[PDB]
């Protein structure tokens, strides 16, 4: 005997106060039932699982599925009630690698794990919980009684025990060897290193050799496997990466399932092909939920989709992690709230790409979306290389700066530089920050009754000009807004504007330049064109002369 | 050498927190941190049969270039039950904040000495993640009181006031204070011999520590007698234009909220008509008056303004650019605690977040030292970029609420 270290057992509870299962066996055709026992057998041969009293009083039902194009059966235990009584376990899965973030590895080898797993034994403890009953031939006999001694196949923690009773073994192995990268996938273990390959198969029977110390046999009968390797969606060979082929597919009928795995694939993809816009794709989605429905694309959705396929004709690749040099990323406008990017480390070598979506608002501004993208990129950054990436951006050094100097809150982007290629990003208007002198004073003021939703907006100025507008299907607020407008509508390009309206003063001090309220979009466009704008605050019906004056002539 | 019975309150559970993105140089440090911890005992790696996280990160302390480890208690702290099982509270010293000199010591390295009731250490598991996820992250657990939980200063308490008898008994006239990591010591008298009484202070936590220590050698200067608190004023000028006006009335209608006799007919008034925003309108006899009434009013305090315990502090911020800030704290609207502000924040003149988040921290200790809580924030910043940059800054080794303010208030003039 070459005496082996055994695997330690992970103590496993159940819920708190649950109890185990008691499920009903499933009656089983004879056929099913000879195929059950063979199995079993050869399995309590391999230690895996062992013979129960009639004491236990657990019970997981089995079933046997003929495997297509097979004759013979597979053994299948439905854990799922026992699954709903096990505690929670430190899952590590959570997290799947992202292929930009590694570094580029000469020799990868792929080791097989299918023997290496059973090699896990169940906390003895919990072993009874796992019983299940092979029924007997016309259940003339009691039914054979099995409990499990490893972790079972379709068990809640069986991956997390499993994945970390084999890092727990190959921690030593990897931090004595810190030029090796090991990685867990299905039943197999993928060795790299960036050595010589004469020196790296050294290191591979290294490894077997350490994994034998736990009695673990990883086949040198290896696999058929060359590069490129499907994993997880991608496609990694030495050198390079991309994601596994983006096909979009020809419609004539178009459907909220259809174009809904349209955009996945396009949000898959986007991560490294430029450019990729979802959005008026997207937008066919909003609010119907029917999986069916034959939604119609717009000129805008077959355009987008038309500048899709046209990115998508031919394949593009990602590099890998060259620690030893800067991480830039850039970023574009794509227009209805839409940015893109590209994070790269040479020119024209993506890592990965991207989009970013606007959050859905009511006002907002080109300056906002880009900070906010920029913070997501941040994030991913920090998420897979462990650094911030530099940025290169379309907005002026003295656009920014005019910006977060004025702005009401607090902001900031990282280390950055101005990149010259439109649409640059801009601020759009700039308010006074003290009353004009020589421009004209509005006065303006709104109101509506509540039932009949009929109200006024017009203003009154130091120069005698007068206006009062009637409205129907109205409220305060849009009557409030309205006058603001007419007082931009009617002045010259120095004006001040004095308003009551805590609301409409609350939407302009946030610097919108796009609305969904065309009445806040046509203030918007009327800033934009005026030379100098002040607008100032005064508390509603405190008889402020100007104003009082006004709201006198709009509650009329 | 023998545990603390700890329990969660009832029908609660553990934490269960995402650990969130760290950068490279912060996960070298922690894991150094984290060898040298489980090679003293303090902590211990834990499996996959714990459900539990509590996100962790790394920090410079203020003025040193040490990595510090800091765990995000703050879920953990929410859950574990409160402690009233020998002391029924600590009436917090309110004479703390009269001091020339109070000053704040980490003394959060004494917990480690003090081992952790065995059933609760489960509920302490954090996780040192790797870049990129490859690896899989570290998970410890705690074996002893944890830097940054509520427990330790409650468990510790009983040999606190201990290692205090001497020095203490032998200066009757310090106030002694400790919230979580931190240790409060408020003298009256010369900040030279303050570093004289602070030094002789460090002793026992040597000289205790006997029978080297990492953030000990620190000192925080805080003078509680020169914090500056603050009035509404209304400015004082020979010319109101029809603005000055507009503006005086808007802060005086809010002002109103607060004080009760304010009155603005006599100035409203004078805005009688539609002048021109830049127009001189001298003042009436009948308006300066009103307006020195209204400033006599300013002046007093306000009527029913009390603390209670039994409530949270809240605390609002306000950038009032070139790195000046304002603040109130408060428990009702309108009725301030204190309020305050902030004006040449250091090193971070061209960063805003920056210097945010050392007004938190100083609004955080300015409300230790007042009411031995800390408030819950309000700050004038998106969330998200928030999130992503508050821990590149953070030196303190507690952490307060905060929620957002995505809507500009009209009240930061009000403040300036
Ligand atoms: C070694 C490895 C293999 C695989 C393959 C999965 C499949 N099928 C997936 C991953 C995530 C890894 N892990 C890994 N991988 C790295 N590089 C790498 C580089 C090229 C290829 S081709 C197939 N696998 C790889 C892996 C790497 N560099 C630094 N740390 C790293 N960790």
């Amino acid at each position: 005997m070459v005496p082996i270290s055994p695997i330690e057992t992970v103590p496993v509870k159940l819920k708190p106060g649950m109890d185990g299962p008691k499920v009903k066996q499933w009656p089983l055709t004879e056929e099913k039932i000879k195929a059950l026992v063979e199995i079993c057998t050869e399995m309590e041969k391999e230690g895996k699982i062992s013979k129960i009293g009639p004491e236990n009083p657990y019970n997981t039902p089995v079933f046997a599925i003929k495997k297509k194009d097979s004759t013979k059966w597979r053994k299948l235990v439905d854990f799922r009630e026992l699954n709903k009584r096990t505690q929670d376990f430190w899952e590590v899965q959570l997290g799947i690698p992202h292929p930009a973030g590694l570094k580029k590895n000469k020799s990868v080898t792929v080791l097989d794990v299918g023997d290496a797993y059973f090699s896990v034994p169940l906390d003895e403890d919990f072993r009874k919980y796992t019983a299940f009953t092979i029924p007997s031939i016309n259940n003339e006999t009691p039914g054979i009684r099995y409990q499990y001694n490893v972790l079972p196949q379709g068990w809640k923690g069986s991956p997390a025990i499993f994945q970390s009773s084999m890092t727990k073994i190959l921690e030593p192995f990897a931090a004595q060897n810190p030029d090796i990268v090991i990685c867990q996938y299905m039943d197999d273990l993928y060795v790299g290193s960036d050595l010589e390959i004469g020196q790296h198969r050294t290191k591979i029977e290294e490894l077997r050799q350490h994994l034998l110390r736990w009695g673990l046999t990883t086949p040198d009968k290896k696999h058929q496997k060359e590069p490129p390797f499907l994993w997880m969606g991608y496609e990694l060979h030495p050198d390079k990466w991309t994601v596994q082929p983006i096909v979009l597919p020809e419609k004539d009928s178009w459907t909220v399932n259809d174009i809904q795995k349209l955009v996945g694939k396009l949000n898959w993809a986007s991560q490294i092909y430029p450019g990729i816009k979802v959005r008026q794709l997207s937008k066919l989605l909003r609010g119907t939920k029917a999986l069916t429905e034959v939604i119609p694309l717009t000129e805008e959705a077959e355009l987008e989709l038309a500048e899709n396929r046209e990115i998508l004709k031919e394949p593009v690749h990602g590099v890998y992690y060259d620690p030893s040099k800067d991480l830039i990323a850039e970023i574009q406008k794509q227009g209805q709230g839409q940015w893109t990017y590209q994070i790269y480390q040479e020119p024209f070598k993506n890592l990965k790409t991207g989009k970013y979506a606007r959050m859905r608002g009511a006002h907002t501004n080109d300056v906002k979306q880009l900070t906010e993208a920029v913070q997501k990129i941040t994030t991913e950054s920090i998420v897979i290389w462990g650094k911030t990436p530099k940025f290169k951006l379309p907005i002026q050094k003295e656009t920014w700066e005019t910006w977060w100097t004025e702005y009401w809150q607090a902001t900031w982007i990282p280390e950055w530089e101005f990149v010259n290629t439109p649409p640059l990003v801009k601020l759009w208007y700039q308010l006074e920050k003290e009353p004009i002198v020589g421009a004209e004073t509005f006065y303006v003021d709104g109101a509506a009754n509540r039932e009949t939703k009929l109200g006024k907006a017009g203003y009154v100025t130091n120069k005698g000009r007068q206006k009062v507008v009637p409205l129907t299907n109205t409220t305060n607020q849009k009557t409030e807004l309205q006058a603001i407008y007419l007082a931009l509508q009617d002045s010259g390009l120095e004006v001040n504007i004095v308003t009551d309206s805590q609301y409409a003063l609350g939407i302009i001090q946030a610097q919108p330049d796009k609305s969904e309220s065309e009445l806040v979009n046509q203030i918007i466009e009327q800033l934009i064109k005026k030379e100098k704008v002040y607008l100032a605050w005064v508390p509603a019906h405190k008889g402020i002369g100007g104003n009082e004056q006004v709201d006198k002539l709009v509650s009329a | 050498i023998e545990t603390v019975p700890v329990k969660l309150k009832p029908g609660m559970d553990g934490p269960k927190v995402k650990q969130w993105p760290l950068t490279e140089e912060k996960i070298k440090a922690l894991v150094e941190i984290c060898t040298e911890m489980e090679k003293e005992g303090k902590i211990s790696k834990i499996g996959p049969e714990n459900p539990y996280n509590t996100p962790v990160f790394a920090i410079k302390k203020k003025d040193s270039t040490k990595w510090r480890k800091l765990v995000d208690f703050r879920e953990l702290n929410k859950r574990t039950q409160d402690f009233w099982e020998v002391q029924l509270g600590i009436p917090h010293p309110a004479g703390l904040k009269k001091k020339k000199s109070v000053t704040v010591l980490d003394v959060g390295d004494a917990y480690f000495s003090v081992p952790l009731d065995e059933d609760f250490r489960k509920y302490t598991a954090f996780t040192i993640p790797s870049i990129n996820n490859e690896t899989p992250g570290i998970r410890y657990q705690y074996n002893v009181l944890p830097q940054g939980w509520k427990g330790s200063p409650a468990i510790f308490q009983s040999s606190m006031t201990k290692i205090l008898e001497p020095f203490k008994k032998q200066n009757p006239d310090i106030v002694i204070y400790q919230y979580m990591d931190d240790l409060y010591v408020g003298s009256d008298l010369e900040i030279g011999q303050h570093r004289t009484k602070i030094e002789e202070l460090r002793q026992h936590l040597l000289r205790w520590g006997l029978t080297e220590p990492p953030f000990l050698w620190m000192g925080y200067e805080l003078h509680p007698d020169k914090w500056t608190v603050q009035p509404i004023v209304l400015p004082e000028k020979d010319s109101w234009t029809v603005n000055d006006i507009q503006k005086l009335v808007g802060k005086l209608n809010w002002a109103s909220q607060i004080y009760p006799g304010i009155k603005v007919r006599q100035l409203s008034k004078l805005l009688r008509g539609t002048k021109a925003l830049t127009e001189v309108i001298p003042l009436t006899e009948e308006a300066e008056l009103e307006l020195a009434e209204n400033r006599e009013i300013l002046k007093e305090p306000v009527h029913g303004v009390y603390y209670d315990p039994s409530k949270d502090l809240i605390a609002e911020i306000q950038k009032q650019g070139q790195g000046q800030w304002t603040y109130q704290i408060y428990q009702e609207p309108f009725k301030n605690l204190k309020t305050g502000k902030y004006a040449r924040m250091r090193g971070a003149h061209t960063n805003d977040v920056k210097q945010l988040t050392e007004a938190v921290q100083k609004i955080t200790t300015e409300s230790i030292v007042i009411w031995g809580k800390t408030p819950k924030f309000k700050l004038p910043i998106q969330k998200e970029t928030w999130e992503t940059w508050w821990t590149e800054y953070w030196q303190a080794t507690w952490i307060p609420e905060w929620e957002f303010v995505n809507t500009p208030p009209l009240v930061k003039l009000w403040y300036q």
